[PDB]
């Protein structure tokens, strides 16, 4: 899946067509299109949790903004062919506006109706056959608590419950004709683990930064390949977890172990939960290994080097701003705000013009 | 919901969805990476009495047509896939693949781990299994029926499959824009050529034809003699099914071509049949080669071509006789894949030439058979 | 089908609710019910032909118009539901707008696709086989031309051509089981032909008004029922074609013979092409059989009373014109038009106020 | 495109389409006017060797259900309709009409000129027909087999659809609510009757079942001996199949339970048995009556009911033994529907009081049977 950033040039034609705009990829593994797919979305950083809903359903004007996303493709055209199918548009209705073929549209609209499903029953018709049948359709935990309106973790501890956890196969250039030495894995909801972690090292686990986009790139994977480098040098089993095909840190070579992966919550978990690493390395992948950080830890993760807690200081406007004034050193005049009335009260004293920095 | 299962020999279930017929099927379950072509290898001979699984989890995305059947039927005993897509996406389709299988009588399963099987066969090496579909599918039956099946080697399978009558065959290969064409008049064709049915596969008497070549199709069990006695042009020996050791009939013959100066071209169980009537040795593989991006050399010009592979069986090239060069190996595994006689004017290939499916790089292959037609019209 | 008159009462809310707003109806009989219901639509006087579409294919707002046509009924609803089938909505998406049910709704999502066939082969595609089965769901000549982007005659030419004409059914009240000698019957593309009709006598046709609507309603039926009663007791068999059920006229006592059929040209044609009639009254049923006057005695039918030539004088605004001109005789200060322009022009000469008369 | 043709013996040919099973079907041909409950019809005994028409264009709108089922089976011998439905549109619905008459693996065809049909069996009377669903239907072979049709005039089929081995019915009605009932405890059941299977209806044992009483049903050759040797407080005659005439058996112990004071009823071809065992005769009528909207009059009520019915014999009214008085008149022919002993506690029904399907009206004449029951019991 490509990555784009139009949000970042306003007065731009955001259409997609002959020549190229994206600024970077995703990529994904799965057993089947659908759980390739599912696990694409959520790999691609944008705060997907799969196939999120673009408009509501009770706009009486979706319909129309759903025909102009697909007809006219923008970088969101993904999520509206599942809006489509909430609307009651059909696979040849799609078909036509798109010319994407029914071979992939019908998959999508398949997942469309196992959601209406999961919404209807809710966490209570969360049965482990349908929990697992979705799982194996590449459904994320948390865009099944979204459905059924629970937290995320919820979904995660009843997989638990269930022993429902996936499975990890390896990649070969074979389909298993040749047996493998190299562990380059990626998950999946099937029966045969091909995992077998080690029990003889001490393990070191980095978050690499997804798809390349502007403010996040090659910088970020540059460090994780040297974290992986002097680790592995120094004699650490050396884990990296990541999903951008352009990169040296999806290298094969690059670690000991490589799950080419989505960088979430859930991924990651999975794959701690057999490592079992002395460590966790958050920040070298850029924001989203950072925003990950608290959840992380506050689910048993090992993490080392600066603290979430301390990164929180510093990502947090206001408890940098006051450890500044903790340490005595000069800030311009600012000040810490959540809602416009507040911060256009705020902003007289301050003073203009000034500058907004989330 | 309908279940389906699949039992190995070793005790190994796979639960899963029957695609299919209702019932069971028995035989030797092997394994194919071909990422594309799977009606091409469910309707080929080859595959009777094996169950067959395919290495790509979609199945069935461009559903079926004729024109892509390699014979009368399904030879596969059963179908075991990781994954029957909703729909068939093709503008050649004519039948999705579910309804084929089933209009086929074929038991069949998907929603299966197709690829802890393949690291099993890949591993303990080729077994033998049973699948039932249906409702209370019962393992301990599939089991049995699994452990009591007789098993590949040691069965001839030729006679099983050969035409009954003998029979003329004059059409050529498929092309896009036209489609399979129509048939060649006799005296529109040059050549005339014998062709063994061993259970063979259209493609290759359309690609002889295509060569220019008018064939006659005659029982595996043809007698030498009744054979010789139609002048023909060249002799072709065919792919087909299980052990070719037991088919004495078929290499007592072939030893009589070989007598003469009539060429002789064969393919895989050809290649084997001849390579027995010139005095090799004949062993069954690990899991054989199923495939077709198997890397193949031509020793003599060190060249490798890609591969069409489908074979349980391999010619030993330590027993080979003087006689019989080798010309070509697998480059997978080394093992021997082309031989050509020193004296006489005769060789066969272990891949498949005709491919279908496939990769066409073997295809020259009949040229030189070919050429050796030409040359003892010649003569 | 009910028959509606919202474009008379402007201000008015056309939502179709739990009080009755609807002036007529018209039945109309089918082997099948889609047969049914296509000569129910054109059996309706409201311009269609069946199913002729409401929205545009290229309009962006078009799968909104439909939504709310279908989630808030008006007198337009069935037409809409063709327009969201050839829109791209699925039968449940329709389902779920209007909860009309499934059962019904295939059956027009089957008439549209093979709309789009006719569309898409054209008249060189309507070979007989397919043209029979297109007469058997109950398509008409006129919206197989529109499609075919043809002249209606063709169609007809080309039914001819084929020999494809419908039989006659009659109605008997127990399903054949036991004969009936009353002739009341409706067309359908069948095999057997219950017709029978006379070679004995002098036959005259009277042709209905079809639904009763505001301007034309009940005074029409009682003239048509006293033609009948009428010229019967003068000993001419009476042949009626109408298709409203709340009238004396399609009364199996009334006529000697009974055509519960829709008043078009297409429909009229065949039962003349079998009754073989002495002559045909086109002057007792509305502005129905007043349009179709001129085509009918084009297309060969014997009709009765004031010629069509002589009705189109009255009928045209300027004929008539002439005609008082021609007599010498008063009529106000007028013009005929045909555009804005020049109508705002003569408006000049003429004087308001002034009365705009079609 | 999958053709389907229906040729009567007369030699008119129905070309459609076939909707059910592939092959060839033979019967007498039948039109049946019911609009509703096509399922129950299909699966009504009597309808063995019988090719039924429905009036209704439209077959298979509600699709299919277990409890709509008469009997455990299929029993018509064909299906001919005028359309099928493209869904089927019920929340009771578990199949489709087309799913269901392939799995009971039944010929049936579709968009033929069901109402010309119609009309020539009413004119013409009933006709045997055939019924070729196939790729090339051959119209001379239909002629052939339908020609060849042996005639349900003196056929005996009331002996071919029966149980096998007696057995006991405590079942219960079908209610929106609750649906098909648990079966009952035979001491819930105050009375016990015995129940001639000729091909019996499940809705007459479960209306039965329904006011009380224990069933034990035997097969049709049962010997009344057997029978009187259970003390049964009254016996019953099913529905079923063919000539009634020549069911011998069945005659003969009838003929011995009206020795005894034991109450008997009979529905339909059990009308006609006990009918023949009073010594009345029995006729086949031209096309008979089948449908669910024919009115009977009880002559003694002067009272009409809306009826089903399903019968292709009569008995002849005047040749009726005086200890027979008829009860019930068909108005629509004004054909004999209902008989009742003189002498005897033993009546009977021509109809079919059970309806499954069809209108409710007739249901009373059960409430008869339960008062002569109770009464040979204070006796
Ligand atoms: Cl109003
Ligand atoms: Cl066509
Ligand atoms: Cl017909
Ligand atoms: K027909």
């Amino acid at each position: 899946i490509p990555r784009f950033n139009f949000e970042k040039f306003a007065g731009a034609n955001d259409r997609l067509t002959t020549q190229m705009k994206s600024v970077g990829e995703v990529m994904a593994i799965g057993r089947t299109q659908q759980e390739s797919l599912q696990k694409a979305l959520r790999g691609l950083e944008v705060g997907a949790t799969g196939f999120d809903p673009k408009v509501s359903l009770d706009d009486p004007e979706a319909l129309t903004k759903i025909r102009r996303e697909l007809k006219d493709a923008g970088a969101d055209r993904i999520w509206y062919i599942a809006d489509a199918f909430r609307a009651g548009l059909s696979v040849d209705g799609v078909f036509n506006l798109t010319n994407i073929d029914r071979w992939f549209l019908v998959q999508i609209e398949e997942l469309v109706r196992l959601e209406e499903k999961v919404a209807e029953v809710g966490i209570t018709g969360l049965n482990a056959d349908f929990l697992r049948q979705l799982k194996r359709k590449g459904f994320a935990d948390a865009r099944l608590a979204k459905l059924a309106g629970v937290r995320e973790a919820e979904i995660r501890k009843l997989r638990d419950q269930y022993d429902l956890h996936p499975v990890y196969k390896r990649v070969d250039t074979c389909a298993a004709e040749f047996a493998t030495d190299t562990a380059y894995m990626y998950s999946t909801y099937e029966e045969e683990c091909e995992a077998n972690p080690s029990t003889d090292r001490e393990k070191i686990m980095v978050l690499g930064g997804g798809p390349n986009r502007i403010g996040q790139g090659i910088e970020f994977d540059y460090c994780c390949v040297h974290a992986s480098l002097a680790l592995r040098e120094d004699g650490y089993e050396t884990i990296m977890v990541n999903c951008n095909p352009e990169t040296v840190s999806t290298d094969y070579d690059t670690s000991d172990r490589l799950y080419f992966e989505p960088v979430t919550l859930e991924d990651v978990l999975e794959i701690v939960r057999i490592e079992k690493p002395k460590g966790v390395i958050v920040q070298y992948g850029g924001q989203t290994p950072l925003k990950l950080a608290r959840a992380l830890e506050a689910a048993g993760v090992p993490v080392i080097g600066t603290s979430p807690d301390a990164i929180d200081r510093a990502e947090d406007r206001e408890r940098f701003q006051h450890a500044v004034e903790r340490l005595k050193l000069k800030q311009p005049a600012n000040a810490t705000v959540t809602a416009i009335e507040m911060a256009v009260e705020k902003a007289k004293e301050i003073g203009y013009p000034l500058v907004v920095r989330p | 919901i309908k279940s389906a299962l699949l039992v190995l020999e070793d005790g190994t279930q796979f639960h899963g969805r029957a695609i299919g017929a209702t019932g069971s099927a028995v035989g030797e379950v092997v394994f194919n990476t071909s990422m594309t072509g799977y009606q091409e290898i469910l309707t080929d001979p080859s595959y009777s009495r094996q169950i067959v699984t395919l290495t790509y989890p979609h199945i069935g995305n461009v559903g079926t047509n004729d024109a892509d059947e390699e014979s009368s039927q399904v030879h596969a005993q059963g179908l075991v896939i990781r994954d029957l897509p909703l729909i068939a996406s093709n503008f050649r389709n004519t039948e999705d693949l579910s309804s084929y299988l089933k209009r086929h009588n074929i038991v069949a399963i998907a929603d299966i781990d197709t690829r802890k099987l393949t690291r099993l066969l890949r591993e303990k090496g080729a077994q033998n299994g049973c699948i039932i579909a249906g409702d209370n599918p019962d393992a301990a039956l599939a089991l049995e029926k699994a452990r009591a099946f007789p098993g590949l080697n040691g069965m001839d399978l030729a006679k099983e499959v050969t035409t009954a009558e003998a029979y003329s065959w004059t059409q050529g290969s498929w092309t896009l824009t036209g489609g399979l064409p129509q048939a060649k008049k006799e005296d529109e064709l040059p050549f005339h050529v014998v062709a063994y049915d061993f259970g063979a596969k259209r493609n290759i008497l359309r690609m002889l034809v295509d060569r220019g070549c008018r064939l006659t199709i005659v029982p595996a069990q043809t007698s030498a003699e009744d054979v010789l006695k139609m002048n023909p042009d060249g002799i072709f020996l065919s792919n087909g099914p299980g052990d070719p050791a037991p088919c004495d009939y078929a290499i007592t013959a072939i030893q009589k071509f070989l007598e003469t100066d009539i060429p002789v071209f064969g393919i895989c169980l050809g290649h084997q049949l001849l390579a027995l009537a010139s005095g090799a040795k004949t062993v069954k593989m690990k899991f054989g080669h199923h495939g077709g991006n198997h890397p193949v050399k031509d020793v003599e010009k060190n060249v490798v071509m890609i591969t069409a592979q489908n074979h349980g069986f391999a010619v030993d090239e330590a027993t080979l006789p003087a006689n019989l060069r080798v010309t070509h190996k697998s480059l997978f595994d080394g093992t021997l894949q082309g031989i050509h006689r020193t004296d006489k004017p005769a060789f066969s290939f272990q891949g498949h030439p005709e491919a279908s499916p496939g990769p066409h790089d073997a295809a020259p292959l009949f040229d030189h058979f070919i050429e050796l037609i030409e040359q003892y019209r010649k003569t």
